[PDB]
């Protein structure tokens, strides 16, 4: 029981990821019925009596890349609960009927410890249909995740089962019985991919408008939110190539500032960017043509099968997450 | 001897038995 | 030797959780072979003399999501009888003989502590046909969980041993031998759907009649229990989103009971809910347009698959639960 | 030591030859390995050896613990009812030690016999088993069933299988008689439902218990146990539908008529006192609802198995 | 604890093999990219402060023999951080639940040492695209890479996962989402097949010149740098070969510098190579003729159809290394 | 593990015997050589029909080097377990460059994987991938360790393991000389009257048969001289102190009688003959198919 407490302590992390609501762009059914089923039984628990309950579980699908991890990063951040993060390997013992045990003391110190909300990144790898798994540890290991969910003699009351997983077809019929909110999260739109391109430029120095993100956020079509990360990071790297390749530098304005130009301006001074310290570095400003120069170079993740076979799940067992 | 210890292996199950 | 019953002694709940006949909807067949199971033997004595026994075992088996765990529940509040609730958790131990003496052990409770139940939910962990699985815990599992059922010289009487299972056809011949009640629990009809609804709206204040609850379950085609019990909770909460997401209140007939409207009125104050403190709150009462939103978002989980499966499995080995 | 103080009952189950329905030669077999080194102990010496191991084996329910019982009631000797509950320890050694000390309180005890139910837990054919667990116990009871020599007098080892095929070949050519339990022919359907329904009062004739075993095609002994459990319950149900009661006869004997009659008392059936409710009896149309209910728990996949191990070990 | 880390201590390498980056032809664009992702954040780290930072995953694919591993010997050779070189037989155990608490350790040692870079090799062998592989092995070490890489509870900040396969189009989707640059490397071109002979003929004694390598380079076409390797050697061990297969020698000139020659000559003695002490004998120079004799010997290895499944997959989801 | 075959043991093979010979020999006795960019071959893969002495090479090779050697096969390096037929690769390659310059005998590399088409991928990949890694990987620094891999179907290897392996060399079918060579060191030092003329005729009569095949030839017509002293009857009596030899029944002094009441050191022996060996080739059938040899004909058309 306490070796078991001491293994299953490095699971409440005690770091805080500092992600808002307003971090997350687009997925405004996803935030509506993640921030009830967080934030108001925890605020208000005078309206949550008698025949009214709140959501004991949300599962969160859809292509690889959308934001689902990022919708739990908020949720651990303005959750203040808390926070347990498992997965497939603080669960998976080695002994004998040791697994089951750790799942166990998880949920009894969730309900210790509540309110809580318990995480489980890729609930894919856990429950496999039962089908032709590995019999011992996989179908106890999915009936005593069904057992501790709801069961008979553990009333969960407070605790919230958060799932996140790329392929849901794959998922036993008993475990999306458990997860009574299927929501879907899909690709992004053009305001929501406006509004990530904004967040993730954000308070960098740059002459761009609201035109040029507008022209950005139509360009990237079928793009998702880890391919916008990547490309703004492409972006901003950029400078530091044009400063790697900055021959005939040009000291513009205060305490020397050095600019590079045009090969023979006005102050040409020809030199390396070796040479020169830091605390004086002057980056030049970001424009389009980097950013169009980013989208041309990396490409998209997803492709526009998988896609199918994400609202083909939607339409046969789940809702529309926006 | 002392207590024998039942664990697990994969295959691709069984009760490697290693005691103390 | 006492630690073993310590060990065991945590799978008797004291809690009893309040669940009465009437709350099941339905299942009627089920509900008299449990009562003729559990309330007669312990009501009526002498009626079971001679060559009359009670019945030793019931097999609950259906759709994931039908009520097995809520007749156990029942059975658990209706019982007054000793209750025990074990899973593959209480009986798989580290050691070697322990798994086999944990389950001794709580037989001997069992009988010493008779008249008694013992529920082992998901009884398709433990018995797995024994033709290709873990040969130790596999054979010897289940080979004393037929001694301590009949065996020879035990003579388990005036125990009952209840099972619920999503998976029927991957139970042990021998298992399904001893289990000489094999009692479908199927998807519930147009009247269960009604009268889960009326269970499930309860006492709050509502404009829905009869003739709305039987619209209601001609137009749930095809639910479980358990999305019954959502889409309930959904309609639930959508006065809580009526309320959080309208503004331009009025104070209707009593301390300022200002209620969301049309904006525009007599007395349209433009204001927050958050300002509004508790008691002089007046949400608006549920109608038919609430669950009928509830059944639009919400999709049934169980598929026409399993279904077949278990309609083969009744017409093979077993009964009708109505 | 003191921990095999559970293994030996002392209850005796009055089971007696005639309750077990059939099984002819399974019982003339087992009534002369258990009866005739006792009854005429000078017609065992030298060739004409006994009978040493006995085993068991057929579809699920047919009635293999039921013949054990039945000699442990009618064979006045010291009965092992022992399982691999009791022969398997935390330690190592002791596993072996419990068997060496359970056939040398085997052989102290003589005449004594050895039943072990379920053989197959301790033969996992040890393809990638528990090594100290199982070769070791596995090789302890293959030098201890070599009381050929050495229980000549005293001690029978007997087993009861289900699936026989996942049995170790040692002990499956140890054990010299393999009897086949079959599922029971139509004499042995109508004298186990003679034998079910017992002392109970019924209008049920031989011609009808000839027809109920000629309906049970297929069915075992547990399924025609509880098909009369069923039998027997259906007029408790029957009083349970309480409508227009009506007195029979000592002392208001009630008894519940159809609806409309001579004397229909319309009342309840839970204020009656206890010894005063004269229950229905039993027809032939609650045996064929009991019939319609129950269906048969075993499969024609076991069949044709078992037919598949008794045609290769005859 | 101990036993994971005495495990995992053997992936570590200290010796540092001395491979230059101009030991390697061509690559340019993978060269830059390299340069800057383990150059950039160790010698410079006020450059990426907030909004700007590395990156976190370099995916190198292409045919096999083009230079994969050479360029991540010559990252861990200037790379002045520490290097994991992990591969299956370190990560892959016997036990339940073994592999996944090993991956976990390997990633929480690279974190503790800040910068690191783990060269996991053949990431191929270890991701299958969860779709028909064995489940308990492909579901949780796929998982737990997933998890571990970025997640939830990790932060992933200084760390570099590197990764080299010759088939990528068999990877799973979020694992192509977690590699960031996907970076082709194709055939090398007539320069990099010069400057490849200009690096591998190193200090021998040769009469070849520019305009000789550059023929050359014009007959390798359509090899690879292992083929370009191996005809290096073969034309180095020709001389050998005509030293073995000779017995006319001759002693011309310092010391007695002996050589092989024609049979009849000026002082064509006939001995042996074995009878030919150390410190006298003189191996005949290098002209185009034994290299133009191995080009012929030696047959290339590489296809032409994978050559368009690697273009394919470039034009999918692919940089370019040039 | 040391066996007891020297060079002049293996009849033919001159090209793999030479390339052996000095991509084994040349660093070990002259260290004075490579320098440099000069490296010695690490790798060399032994394919061809089955039986034409490629394991008799490879304990050549073992004998001759004077180095440390490691005969492991494919049966060796396959496991039940998951991921431990990758760790027994490893610690074979660790004790191989403990005990530097070793060589490594890996046999069967073609059942060693399944290339990773149809059969058990997790395996095939794992091995595979581990294999390649131990022989070249990153931090392996394999130098002095030699692998010597042989097969006998060289078309259903991986493209990669083909890379690593650096010369392919061609094990073919023996020639007349080699199988009139196979013939005398395979007689041994038995009592023969065969000549060079007759080993000619017979190495003439068997083209097409291998050197296992060449084995069992000469192990029959060694063993029928004494088959038929056993199944024979009337024995003769010739000659010097009863000297028995075996005839027709029927003759000079034909003696009725069994080998029971023969004494012992006086049985004469009858020498073998060009007959056996006739008899030996017309029972003994060749055993390779035909598209085998198209098969090689196309490997080394490709990869010579
Ligand atoms: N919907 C989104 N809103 C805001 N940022 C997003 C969104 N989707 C992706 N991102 C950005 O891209 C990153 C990738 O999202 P992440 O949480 O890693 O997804 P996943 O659940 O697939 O692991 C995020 O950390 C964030 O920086
Ligand atoms: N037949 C039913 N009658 C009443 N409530 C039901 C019924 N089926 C489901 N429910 C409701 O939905 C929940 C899910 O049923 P539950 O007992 O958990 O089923 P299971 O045995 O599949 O786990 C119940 O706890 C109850 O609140
Ligand atoms: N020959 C029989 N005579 C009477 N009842 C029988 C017979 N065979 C089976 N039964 C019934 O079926 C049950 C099966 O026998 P039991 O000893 O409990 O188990 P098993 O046959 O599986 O060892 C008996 O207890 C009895 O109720
Ligand atoms: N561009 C190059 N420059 C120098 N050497 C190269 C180059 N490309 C390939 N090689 C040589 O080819 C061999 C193959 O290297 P490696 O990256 O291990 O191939 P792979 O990883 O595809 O098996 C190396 O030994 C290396 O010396
Ligand atoms: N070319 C050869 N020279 C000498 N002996 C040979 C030759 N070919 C076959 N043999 C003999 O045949 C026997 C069987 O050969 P074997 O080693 O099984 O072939 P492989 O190595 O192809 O499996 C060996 O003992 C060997 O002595
Ligand atoms: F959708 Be992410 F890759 F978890
Ligand atoms: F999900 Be339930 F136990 F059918
Ligand atoms: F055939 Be029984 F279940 F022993
Ligand atoms: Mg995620
Ligand atoms: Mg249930
Ligand atoms: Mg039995
Ligand atoms: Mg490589």
């Amino acid at each position: 029981n306490k070796k078991l407490r001491g293994a299953l302590s490095s699971a409440i992390l005690s770091e805080k990821p500092n992600v808002k609501w307003e971090d997350v762009a687009g997925l405004e059914g996803a935030k509506e019925a993640l921030k009830e089923a967080v934030i108001l039984p925890v605020k208000f628990p005078h309206l949550f009596k008698g025949n009214r309950k709140p959501t004991s579980g949300i599962l969160l699908y859809g292509p690889p890349g959308t934001g689902k991890s990022y919708l739990a990063k908020a949720v651990a951040t303005e959750a203040n609960s808390t926070f347990f993060s498992v997965s497939s390997s603080d669960l998976v013992s080695k002994w004998m009927g040791e697994s089951e045990k750790l799942v166990k003391q998880l949920f009894a110190m969730a309900r210790e410890n509540k309110p809580s909300i318990i995480f489980i990144d890729e609930v894919d790898a856990l429950t496999g249909t039962r089908g032709e798994g590995e019999s011992e540890a996989s179908r106890r290991i999915k009936t005593e995740l069904l057992v501790q969910m709801n069961g008979v003699g553990n009333d969960s009351q407070g605790v919230l089962v958060l799932g996140a997983t790329n392929i849901p077809w794959q998922l036993d019929s008993a475990i999306r019985r458990r997860f009574e909110r299927r929501i879907y999260i899909p690709l992004p739109d053009l305001a929501a991919r406006t509004t990530m391109f904004e967040i993730n430029v954000g308070d960098t120095p740059c002459v761009l408008t609201k035109e040029d993100y507008r022209t950005l956020g139509a360009m990237t079509e079928g793009y998702s939110g880890s391919d916008i990360a990547v490309v703004v990071k492409d972006a901003l790297m950029q400078p530091i190539r044009k400063i790697q390749s900055a021959t005939h530098f040009k000291d513009v304005s205060e305490t020397r500032k050095l600019t590079p130009c045009s090969p023979g301006d006005d102050g040409a001074i020809e030199m390396s960017w070796t040479d020169i310290e830091a605390d004086e570095l002057k980056e030049p400003d970001l424009t389009i043509k980097d950013f169009l120069k980013a989208i041309k170079s990396t490409r998209p993740t997803v492709n526009e099968d998988d896609l199918l076979k994400q609202e083909q799940f939607t339409r046969d067992f789940g809702q529309e997450g926006n | 001897g002392g207590d024998e210890i039942v664990n697990k292996v994969l295959g691709g199950x069984x009760x490697x038995x290693x005691x103390x």
